[PDB]
């Protein structure tokens, strides 16, 4: 049973990690926008 | 001037600390996925020997 309960929360912080790189990489693009003003 | 450059500051101290704090739980998660197979293996290995207490019962009956 410990089997599946402890993967599922596994894909799921696996679907924050993308979640946290999609804002760093935004995080760059506001950056950019800020070295350009 | 000094506000962009705090606003650049404010962007580059959150976008290197979300980098690492995201590779953290991204490593981590790397094991977690490699921990899949062995708990792949774990509930190969837990439902084994309740077949075996099953089969401990099992031949007791023959």
């Amino acid at each position: 049973g410990s089997f599946d309960e402890i993967s599922q929360y596994i894909q799921e912080l696996e679907e924050e990690r993308r979640l946290t790189e999609s804002s760093i990489r935004k995080m760059e693009k506001e950056k950019s926008d800020l070295n350009e003003k | 001037i000094d506000e962009l450059t705090t606003r650049k500051c404010s962007v580059d101290a959150r976008l290197q600390a979300e980098n690492e704090r995201a590779e953290r739980q991204d490593r981590g998660l790397k094991e977690a996925e490699t921990t899949y197979a062995k708990l792949v293996e774990s509930q190969k290995t837990l439902v084994d020997f309740v077949r075996k207490e099953y089969e401990d019962t099992k031949h007791q009956k023959y």
